[PDB]
C-alpha cells in the first residue's frame, strides 16, 4: 500500500516495444464475410490476444493443462484475456515523425528547449529548399534553407563540413548533439564571476533549467518519435447492429490513414523516387499523426461525407464528454427509480410513499433471497414465476423487507444537501410520491408537475448513513446560516393565525374558565368564539432552579385560541409566548425557544402537533376569496369625470403650442398616479372594517372576512404590492430600453385591462424570465470552479501558544444589526484580555471560549471591539491550533480535528444566488457623532461641505449604531455641520443639480492667465445670460495643444500677486477643469465665496470581485507613500511621478484627468491614499497593504453586494475560499533559493526554520504573500490530476508530462479518480490509523 | 432509536463512527447470525445495532476485545 | 364537483377565470329552468314565451 | 372540455399547492375519463431457415 | 416510469439514461461535490468505480452483498487507464501504478 512519491521520464521506443505485443503493418480489420480478424492488421488476435480463454484456434492445447503452449498448429499462445484490455501493439514507422504537443503547445518544450524560433523550423520542414541538418561549419547555422542554387555554394565552399539537406532527422540530430551539463556548470563559473543583469538571469534560467533536466533526470531523444504503439482492439471497438450496420470509433480510421501512407512510403524509399513526393508522403504522414495527435485545432477540420468533423482521443477526456465531466465523476444508477409527487398531509417527519411496484422492483434481490429462505420459491425460476404472478406473500414480504430499510429522494436541481435526503419507506397503492410538506421547501418543490427521483442504500454503511446523516432527523439547521428549516408552509400558518385571534363582535365576552378544557368544550360544543378575549387560569410552569421546574397557576384574560392551544406547550416555558396573535416569526422563535432550552424531542412533537392542529381546523376555518373581496368603490364616476376634465385641460394646453410634450406628458402620467392611488385608498377603505356588526350595542365595525388580509398578513401569499396591483396603479413600466414610460397602468386585474398594458407587462415577464433560466450556469461556473480547488485543514496543536489575530466588528451598516459582535464572538477565542466599557475590567485571561454566557455578558456591555485568535493568526506550522477556529457549530463545542468543508461554502453561497439577482449629510437620532478622515470646509454660508471625495453620510442613533448610510458629492452644500444634531426627516442638503461651485473665499482682481484661445480652452459664450471668460472644455474636447497644461483663470491683487488662501501661505488660484465656465471678463475683480466658475452638468460584479479580475477605468490610491507629482502630458491619459520618501520615484500611470484628481501636483499623499474618485485594484493592497486589510477589503465588498439583496452566509466561508486563493510565496532576497522564485510559503517557513536557526543568522531569503487568482492556483497545484481533469485538459496534460509527472494521490479529486479512499469522511478512520501509525514508527 | 440518531452519538459523539460502528455491529448478525442484546422487538438490525451501542454494549474497544480473544481461543484450539 | 386552493389567484392574476365561473353560474340557472320545463312537459305557448 | 362544478377552499392539504380535489361522481359519468388508441406491430420476414 | 439499469454503450461503455430504456440519471460535478461536502467517501468511490466505470468493484460488491457482508473492495476506473493510453499514443511515458 504505502507510498511516497515515484519517477516519470519518457517513452522509450525501447518501452513501447516492450509494452507492445507485436507490430501492426496493415489497416485491414476483417473479412467481409467471415466477421473474423486479419492476421498484422489493428485487429490482430495473435498480437492482442483471443476470444476465448486456454485454447488455440484449433482447440488442442488448454485448460492449463497446456499453459504456457503456443499451438504450433496455428501459433497460437493458451493465454487468458483481461490482458485484451491491456495488449498493445506498436508500429516501425518509415521515417521519424515528432509529437505536437511537445511542438504546439506554448512554450515548447522544446523550441524553448534550444531557444531557436518556430517558422524557421517550419520551413525547414516545410522544406523551403535544402536545409542545413547540421551547420558543421558554425559559418552555416543548422536550421538555415540553403536553396538548390545557394546550397551549391555551402556545398563547392566547404562540401564536407556541413549537413545540409531535409528533414525531421534535423532535429533529432539536434536533441541528441546538444549537451546541458558544461553548459549549465560553465555559466555558473562565469555566473559566479560577476552575476551579471538580465544577462546572468538568463544564464541563471538557463543554468537551473538545464540541472533540473539533468537531476530531475530527463531524456529530450524521447521528444521525437520512432515506435508508435497500438491501442488494442477493445479500446476502439467495431459492432454490428441488429440490421447488419455496423459501428466503430472514429480513432480506426486515423490508424489506417497513417499505417497506408506509412507503407506508401516505404514503396516510396525502395524505388528511390523523386523526393519531392517523399516530401509531400512526409508531410501528409506527419499531418496524420498530428490529428491522430489533435485533428480541429491546425487547420480546416477533417470530416466525412456528414461535413461533420470526427472526434480524436483528446475529447475523450477533456471537457464535457471527456470522461471526468461525464462519466467518472457523475454516473447512472443501478437500483433507482423516479415518478411525479404529490402531497402527504398525514405524513410524519420520518415517513415517505413508497408505490409497492416499484418498491418490489428494486427489491426483488432481497424478496427473492427471502423466498428461498422460507423454500416457497424453491429456485429462481419458482421465486421469479411466483414474483410475476404476485403471490400474497410477496406483499407482506415486501413490507417486512421494506420496514426499517431507509431510500433517498432526490429532485433536480440538487443546489446544496438538503435536496437529497433519506426517509423511512410507507408503503402505498397511489402512483404519487407522497411528501411531508415542510420539505417542500428545502427541495424547493411545489406540486405543478414535478418528479423525484430516488436512490437505494443497499450496503449498511449505506444504510446507516441515510439514516444518521442524510436522515430528515438529523438535519434541522442550514449550515449556511443557523436558521431554522422547518418554516411552516403556507397554511399552518394561516391556520393558528386565525386560531389564537381576538375579535370583539362575536360573542362570549369576558366569562371565566379553570382552563382550556371547557376552552375545548365550549368550542367544540359551539359556544364560545375561538377569537374572543376571555377569562381563564393558566398553570404553567418554570424551570428556575437547578433545571428544577418551578410549578405556579394564575388566571390570564385570553383568547379561546390560546387557551385551547396551550396544553401542547411542554410545560418549560411562561405564557407571554402563547400570548400574541402567532405570527411565523413568533413560529420560528417558537420551536428555536424550544429547542434551545428543552433539548429537542418536545421541539419534535410539539411541531408535529401544531402541524396537526392548524391544518385541522383551518380546514375548519374555512378560507376564500369572491368577487366583493376586491372592490367597486362608491367614487368610481367622479375620478373618471375628474381625469376626463383634467385630460380635457391637457388637450387644450397642447392645442395652444405650449406645454408642448414632455412637460405635458410627464403631468399626465403623474396625474394618474395620483387619482387612481386615491381609487386604492377608496377600495382599501371600502373593505377592511366596513363590517359594521352591532352587539348589545349601537354599532360597531370590526375586520370583515376578506381573507385577502389575512393571507397577507401571515406570510402565506401576497403583500401590499400584491393588493395594490389588484387594487390600485400597477406603478410605472418600463419597455426594454430601461428607461420608464411616461403613462401608466391606470386600471387593475378587477376593474380591467387595456390591450397594450398587458403587452408592455409581456415585455418585463419575458426580460426576467430570460434571466431566471440564463443564470443556473453563472452558478453553476462559480461553483464548480471553487469546488475544484477544495482542499482541507487540520488541526495539530491544542493551542499554538501564539497571541491575537483578527479584529471581531459586527455588520451592522446601512441598517440595523446583521451579526451581532455577541455571536461574531460567539465560539472563538479571545487574542487577549478584554475590557468593559467599565475599563480595566479584565474577563478572559487572553484566551478563553466566549459562549453565550460572555457573548451575552458583553452584549450587556457596550463594549464594541474585541479581538481574536485567529485561525489564520495561528502560527503553527502546516495546520492551526483549535481556539483560533473557537466553536464547532454541530457539536456546539471547541472543534476537533479531521472534519473540514468548503462545498459547504459553495452550496451556501451559490444555492441562494440563483434568483437573488432578480450632497448631503445626515444623522437620523440623537447620539454623539464620530466622523473624520475628511477635508471638508465651512463653506460661504457657513455650513459644512465636503472637499475631500471619501466621505459617506451615515445616520447614527443614539447608542450609536448606523441607521443609514449614503454618499455624498464633494464640494456639495450641507445645511448640517457634522458633530451636531437634528430631527430626522430633512433635507440636510438643498444642492442645485447643474452646478458645481467653484466659489473663490478670496477677493482679488482676476485675469486670463494659464489659459488660452484653442490651447487649454475655448473662450466660448455663455449665450443666454451674455458675459464670458476663458472657457474650459472637457478632457477629449480642447485640441492638444494646451491639454499638455492645466488652466488656470487667476485671482490677483493690484499687485499681481499670489492672492494666497486666507489663513496660509498657499497661493490661491483654480486649475479649470471642463464646464467650468468664467462668465466675467478679464481684470475683473471676485470676492468671498465667489464663483469664477459655473460647472453645470449585479451578479456580474460577483463574477468580477470572485474571478479577482483588475479594476477598470479610473484613477485609485497612493500607490506609494512621498511626494507625487505629475507627469507625461496627457497622451490621452497623463501619468504621475511619484517621489517617495526614500523609495524610488520612476513609477506613473497613467490617469483620466477627465476623472479630477484629489492630490494635487506637488501635494504628498501616504501611500494607500485615494488619489481621485474611484476604486483601487485588490493586488495593490495585497502588494501594498499586508494580508488583513486586503481580505478585509474583499470581504467587505463581497458581502456588501449580498448583503444589498437580503442575503446571509456565515463569512468564514468568504474567508476560507480565500485562504485557498493562492499560496504564492515570492522570495524577496536570494542565497538559499532563488531571488524571487515561487515556492510553498510552507517549505519557505522550513527554510527559514534551519538557516536562519544558528546553522546561520541568515544565508537565504526572505519571502512576501501573492494572489493572482482561484483558476490558476486549480491548475497551479502538487497534482497534475485534479489539474488534469477540467477544461482545456489538453495543455494541462502537456505541461504534466513534460515535467514526467508522477502525483501522489493525497488531494480529494486525485483519489478520486482512481477510486480511492482520501483523508477524511467514510476513510478518516483509516487515515488517522495511518497518522497514529506514522507518529508510532 | 428509530426515527433520530442521536443518544447514540451522545454516548460516542460521532455520526461518521456511530454509523461505522453500528454497520461493524450488524455484520456481526446479518451474516453471524448469532444473538443480539437488546431485545429484537421486530426490528431489523439496524436499531438492534443503534440500541445495542445506545445502551452502553457495542463500540469499537469492545468488538476488538471479543474478536482478539476469540481468535487468540482459536489459535490457542489449533495447537 | 371539485374543490380548488385560491391559494394562488392573487399571485397568478387570472381573474378572468373568476368572471368565466359566474357567468357559468348563471347559464345553469337557464338550464335548469328548461330541465324543469321539460319533466314538467309545458305548453307550447309556455316554451315560447320562455 | 367539460362544465360542472367547482368551489374554492382549501381542504386538508388536498389542495396544497396547485393541487385538484374532486368528487367520486364524475367519473360515474366517465365524462372526464377517456380513450388513447395505441398502435403495435408484426414484421414477418426473411428467415435463412 | 420507474426502472433499473439498462444498456452501455460501446466506444465508453457507460450505462443509460432514460427511463423508458431502463436509464440511471446522470449528475454534474455538483452532485458528487454535495456529497465530498457531506463526507461519505465510501459512497463517492461508489459513485466512482462500479456503477460506471469499473468492473471489480461493484462484481465483487454484488458477490458480497448477497453474502450479507457489504464490504468494499476499491480498484481502478477504466476512465483512467484510457486516459493513459490516449495520452501514451501521444508518444508520451504515461503507465498504471498498478496495485
Ligand atoms: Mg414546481
Ligand atoms: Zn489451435
Ligand atoms: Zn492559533
Amino acid at each position: 500500500e504505502e507510498f511516497d512519491a515515484i519517477k516519470i521520464a519518457l517513452a522509450s521506443p525501447d518501452m513501447i516495444r516492450s509494452w507492445s505485443f507485436g507490430e501492426v503493418k496493415k489497416p485491414e480489420t476483417i473479412n467481409y464475410r467471415t466477421f473474423k480478424p486479419e492476421r498484422d492488421g489493428l485487429f490482430c488476435a495473435r498480437i492482442f490476444g483471443p476470444v476465448k480463454d486456454y485454447e488455440c484456434l484449433c482447440g488442442k492445447y488448454k485448460r492449463l493443462k497446456h499453459r504456457g503452449v503456443i499451438c504450433e498448429k496455428c501459433g497460437v499462445e493458451v493465454t487468458q484475456t483481461k490482458v485484451r484490455r491491456e495488449r498493445m501493439g506498436h508500429i516501425e514507422l518509415a521515417s521519424p515523425t515528432a509529437h505536437i504537443w511537445f511542438l504546439k503547445s506554448l512554450p515548447s518544450r522544446i523550441g524553448l528547449l534550444l531557444d531557436m524560433p518556430l517558422r524557421d523550423i517550419e520551413r525547414v520542414l516545410y522544406f523551403e529548399s535544402y536545409v542545413v541538418i547540421e551547420g558543421g561549419m558554425t559559418n552555416l547555422e543548422r536550421q538555415q534553407i540553403l536553396t538548390e542554387e545557394q546550397y551549391l555554394d555551402a556545398l563547392e565552399e566547404f562540401g564536407d563540413e556541413f549537413d545540409a539537406k531535409m528533414g525531421a532527422e534535423a532535429i533529432q540530430a539536434l536533441l541528441k548533439s546538444m549537451d546541458l551539463e558544461q553548459e549549465c556548470e560553465q555559466l555558473r563559473e562565469e555566473l559566479n564571476e560577476t552575476n551579471s543583469e538580465t544577462k546572468r538571469k538568463k544564464l541563471t534560467k538557463r543554468i537551473k533549467l538545464l540541472e533540473a533536466f539533468v537531476q530531475s533526470g530527463n531524456k529530450p531523444e524521447w521528444m521525437i518519435l520512432t515506435v508508435l504503439p497500438v491501442l488494442p482492439p477493445d479500446l476502439r471497438p467495431l459492432v454490428p447492429l441488429d440490421g447488419g450496420r455496423f459501428a466503430t470509433s472514429d480513432l480506426n480510421d486515423l490508424y489506417r490513414r497513417v499505417i497506408n501512407r506509412n507503407n506508401r512510403l516505404k514503396r516510396l524509399l525502395d524505388l528511390a523516387a523523386p523526393d519531392i513526393i517523399v516530401r509531400n508522403e512526409k508531410r501528409m504522414l506527419q499531418e496524420a499523426v498530428d490529428a491522430l495527435l489533435d485533428n480541429g485545432r491546425r487547420g480546416r477540420a477533417i470530416t466525412g461525407s456528414n461535413k461533420r468533423p470526427l472526434k480524436s482521443l483528446a475529447d475523450m477526456i477533456k471537457g464535457k464528454q471527456g470522461r471526468f465531466r461525464q462519466n467518472l465523476l457523475g454516473k447512472r444508477v443501478d437500483y433507482s427509480g423516479r415518478s411525479v409527487i404529490t402531497v402527504g398531509p398525514y405524513l410524519r417527519l420520518h415517513q415517505c410513499g413508497l408505490p409497492k411496484k416499484m418498491a418490489l422492483e428494486l427489491f426483488k434481490p432481497f424478496i427473492y433471497g427471502k423466498l428461498e429462505l422460507r423454500g416457497l420459491a424453491t429456485t429462481i425460476k419458482a421465486a421469479k414465476k411466483m414474483v410475476e404472478r404476485e403471490e400474497a406473500v410477496v406483499w407482506d414480504i415486501l413490507d417486512e423487507v421494506i420496514r426499517e430499510h431507509p431510500v433517498l429522494l432526490n429532485r433536480a436541481p440538487t443546489l446544496h444537501r438538503l435536496g437529497i435526503q433519506a426517509f423511512e419507506p410507507v408503503l402505498i397503492e397511489g402512483k404519487a410520491i407522497q411528501l411531508h410538506p415542510l420539505v417542500c421547501a428545502a427541495y424547493n418543490a411545489d406540486f405543478d408537475g414535478d418528479q423525484m427521483a430516488v436512490h437505494v442504500p443497499l450496503t449498511l454503511e449505506a444504510q446507516l448513513e441515510a439514516r444518521a446523516l442524510m436522515m430528515s432527523t438529523n438535519n434541522i439547521l442550514s449550515p449556511a446560516n443557523g436558521e431554522p428549516i422547518i418554516v411552516p408552509s403556507q397554511d399552518v400558518v394561516l391556520g393558528l393565525y386565525y386560531m389564537t385571534r381576538d375579535c370583539v363582535n362575536a360573542k362570549g365576552e369576558g366569562m371565566v374558565l379553570t382552563g382550556p378544557k371547557e376552552a375545548e368544550r365550549l368550542y367544540r360544543s359551539g359556544l364560545a368564539s375561538l377569537h374572543a378575549r376571555v377569562k381563564v387560569r393558566i398553570t404553567e410552569y418554570e424551570k428556575d432552579a437547578n433545571g428544577e421546574l418551578v410549578a405556579k397557576t394564575s388566571l390570564k384574560d385570553t383568547t379561546v385560541g390560546r387557551a385551547i392551544l396551550w396544553m401542547i406547550v411542554p410545560k418549560g416555558l411562561p405564557y407571554s409566548i402563547v400570548n400574541q396573535a402567532l405570527g411565523k416569526k413568533a413560529i420560528s422563535k417558537m420551536l428555536n425557544t424550544c429547542y434551545r432550552i428543552l433539548g429537542l424531542k418536545p421541539t419534535v412533537i410539539f411541531a408535529d402537533q401544531i402541524m396537526y392542529t392548524g391544518f385541522a381546523y383551518a380546514a375548519r376555518s374555512g378560507a376564500s376569496v369572491g368577487i366583493d373581496d376586491m372592490v367597486i368603490p362608491e367614487k368610481k364616476h367622479e375620478i373618471i369625470s375628474e381625469a376626463e376634465a383634467e385630460v380635457a385641460e391637457i388637450q387644450e394646453q397642447f392645442q395652444s403650442g405650449l406645454v408642448t410634450a414632455g412637460e405635458r406628458y410627464n403631468k399626465v402620467i403623474d396625474i394618474w398616479a395620483a387619482a387612481n392611488d386615491r381609487v386604492s385608498k377608496a377600495m382599501m377603505d371600502n373593505l377592511q372594517t366596513e363590517t359594521v356588526i352591532n352587539r348589545d350595542g349601537q354599532e360597531e365595525k370590526q375586520v370583515s372576512f376578506n381573507s385577502i388580509y389575512m393571507m397577507a398578513d401571515s406570510g402565506a401569499r401576497g403583500s401590499a404590492a400584491q393588493i395594490r396591483q389588484l387594487a390600485g396603479m400597477r406603478g410605472l413600466m418600463a419597455k426594454p430600453d430601461g428607461s420608464i414610460i411616461e403613462t401608466p397602468i391606470t386600471a387593475n386585474f378587477r376593474e380591467g385591462l387595456n390591450v397594450l398594458q398587458y403587452f408592455i407587462s409581456t415585455h418585463g415577464a419575458r426580460k426576467g424570465l430570460a434571466d431566471t433560466a440564463l443564470k443556473t450556469a453563472n452558478s453553476g461556473y462559480l461553483t464548480r470552479r471553487l469546488v475544484d480547488v477544495a482542499q482541507d485543514l487540520v488541526v495539530t496543536e491544542d493551542d499554538c501558544g501564539t497571541h491575537e489575530g483578527i479584529m471581531m466588528t459586527p455588520v451592522i451598516e446601512g441598517g440595523d444589526v446583521k451579526e451581532p459582535l455577541r455571536d461574531r464572538v460567539l465560539g472563538r477565542v479571545t487574542a487577549e484580555d478584554v475590557l468593559k466599557p467599565g475599563t480595566a475590567d479584565i474577563l478572559v485571561p487572553r484566551n478563553t471560549l466566549l459562549h453565550e454566557q460572555w457573548c451575552d455578558l458583553l452584549e450587556e456591555n457596550s463594549v464594541d471591539a474585541v479581538k481574536v485568535r485567529s485561525v489564520v493568526s495561528c502560527d503553527t506550522d502546516f495546520g492551526v491550533c483549535a481556539h483560533c477556529y473557537g466553536r464547532d457549530l454541530a457539536r456546539g463545542h471547541i472543534i476537533n480535528k479531521g472534519e473540514a468543508i468548503g462545498v459547504i461554502a459553495a452550496q451556501s453561497i451559490g444555492e441562494p444566488g440563483t434568483q437573488l439577482t432578480m450632497s448631503s449629510i445626515q444623522v437620523k437620532n440623537k447620539g454623539s457623532i464620530k466622523l473624520s478622515n475628511v477635508k471638508s470646509v465651512v463653506n460661504s454660508s457657513g455650513k459644512l461641505v465636503i472637499t475631500s471625495r471619501n466621505t459617506e453620510l451615515k445616520l447614527i442613533d443614539e447608542f450609536g449604531r448606523t441607521k443609514e448610510s449614503y454618499k455624498v458629492p464633494y464640494g456639495a452644500v450641507l445645511a448640517k455641520g457634522d458633530g451636531e444634531q437634528v430631527a430626522g426627516g430633512e433635507t440636510v442638503a438643498n444642492w442645485d443639480p447643474h452646478t458645481m461651485p467653484v466659489i473663490t473665499e478670496v477677493s482679488g482682481f482676476v485675469r486670463f492667465t494659464d489659459m488660452i484661445d484653442g490651447q487649454t480652452i475655448t473662450r466660448q459664450t455663455d449665450e443666454l445670460t451674455g458675459l464670458s471668460s476663458l472657457v474650459v472644455l472637457d478632457s477629449a474636447e480642447r485640441t492638444a495643444g494646451g491639454k499638455d497644461l492645466r488652466p488656470a483663470l487667476k485671482i490677483v491683487d493690484a499687485q499681481g500677486n499670489d492672492v494666497l488662501i486666507p489663513g496660509t501661505d498657499m497661493p490661491a488660484q483654480y486649475f479649470l477643469p471642463g464646464k467650468a465656465i468664467v462668465q466675467l471678463e478679464d481684470g475683473v475683480q471676485i470676492s468671498s465665496g465667489d464663483t469664477l466658475a459655473r460647472i453645470p452638468q449585479g451578479l456580474p460584479r460577483v463574477a468580477d470581485l470572485f474571478e479577482a479580475r483588475r479594476p477598470k477605468e479610473p484613477a485609485i490610491l497612493a500607490e506609494i507613500s512621498g511626494i507625487v507629482s505629475f507627469g507625461k502630458e496627457t497622451k490621452g491619459k497623463r501619468r504621475l511621478v511619484i517621489t517617495p520618501v526614500d523609495g524610488s520615484d520612476p513609477y506613473e500611470e497613467m490617469i483620466p484627468k477627465w476623472r479630477q484628481l484629489n492630490v494635487f501636483e506637488g501635494e504628498r499623499v501616504e501611500r494607500g491614499d485615494v488619489i481621485s474618485d474611484g476604486p483601487e485594484a485588490p493586488h495593490d493592497i495585497l502588494r501594498l497593504r499586508g494580508v488583513h486589510a486586503v481580505t478585509r477589503y474583499i470581504v467587505n465588498e463581497v458581502q456588501d453586494v449580498y448583503r444589498l439583496q437580503g442575503v446571509k452566509i456565515n463569512d468564514k466561508h468568504i474567508e476560507v475560499i480565500v485562504r485557498q486563493m493562492l499560496r504564492k510565496a515570492t522570495i524577496v532576497n536570494a542565497g538559499s533559493s532563488d531571488f524571487l522564485e515561487g515556492e510553498q510559503v510552507e517549505y519557505s517557513r522550513v527554510k527559514i526554520a534551519n538557516r536562519e536557526l544558528e546553522a546561520n543568522g541568515k544565508v537565504g531569503a526572505t519571502y512576501s504573500r501573492d494572489l493572482l487568482g482561484i483558476t490558476k492556483a486549480s491548475l497551479a497545484t502538487e497534482s497534475f490530476i485534479s489539474a488534469a481533469s477540467f477544461q482545456e485538459t489538453t495543455r494541462v496534460l502537456t505541461e504534466a508530462a513534460v515535467a514526467g509527472k508522477r502525483d501522489e494521490l493525497r488531494g480529494l479529486k486525485e483519489n478520486v479518480i482512481v477510486g480511492r479512499l482520501i483523508p477524511a469522511g467514510t476513510g478518516y478512520a483509516y487515515h488517522q490509523d495511518r497518522m497514529r501509525r506514522r507518529a508510532a514508527g | 432509536a428509530r426515527v433520530t440518531v442521536q443518544d447514540a452519538v451522545e454516548k460516542i459523539g460521532n455520526r461518521f463512527d456511530l454509523v461505522l460502528v453500528a454497520a461493524r455491529r450488524a455484520r456481526q448478525m446479518q451474516v453471524g447470525g448469532k444473538d443480539p442484546l437488546v431485545p429484537e422487538e421486530n426490528d431489523k438490525t439496524t436499531v438492534i445495532a443503534l440500541r445495542e451501542i445506545e445502551e452502553g454494549l457495542i463500540n469499537n474497544q469492545i468488538l476488538d476485545v471479543r474478536e482478539r480473544q476469540e481468535q487468540q481461543e482459536q489459535e490457542a484450539a489449533e495447537l | 364537483d371539485i374543490v380548488l386552493n385560491p391559494l394562488g389567484v392573487p399571485s397568478r392574476m387570472n381573474i378572468g377565470q373568476i368572471l368565466e365561473t359566474h357567468l357559468g353560474m348563471a347559464a345553469k340557472g337557464i338550464g335548469d329552468k328548461i330541465n324543469a320545463m321539460l319533466k314538467q312537459q309545458q305548453e307550447v305557448a309556455k316554451l315560447r314565451e320562455f | 372540455g367539460q362544465n360542472m362544478r367547482v368551489a374554492f377552499m382549501p381542504w386538508n392539504g388536498y389542495n396544497f399547492e396547485d393541487s385538484i380535489l374532486v368528487s367520486e361522481r364524475v367519473v360515474q359519468e366517465d365524462r372526464f375519463t377517456t380513450i388513447h388508441i395505441q398502435e403495435l406491430a408484426c414484421v414477418s420476414r426473411d428467415t435463412k431457415l | 416510469h420507474a426502472r433499473s439499469t439498462g444498456s452501455y454503450s460501446l466506444v465508453t461503455q457507460q450505462p443509460l439514461g432514460g427511463k423508458a430504456q431502463f436509464g440511471g440519471q446522470r449528475f454534474g460535478e455538483m452532485e458528487v461535490w454535495a456529497l465530498e461536502a457531506y463526507g461519505a467517501a465510501y459512497t463517492l468511490q461508489e459513485m466512482l468505480t462500479v456503477k460506471s466505470d469499473d468492473v471489480n468493484g461493484r462484481t465483487k460488491m454484488y458477490k458480497n452483498i448477497v453474502d450479507g457482508n457489504h464490504q468494499m473492495e476499491p480498484g481502478m476506473p477504466e476512465s483512467f487507464n484510457v486516459l493513459l493510453k490516449e495520452i501514451r499514443s501521444l508518444g508520451i511515458n504515461i503507465e498504471l501504478e498498478d496495485e
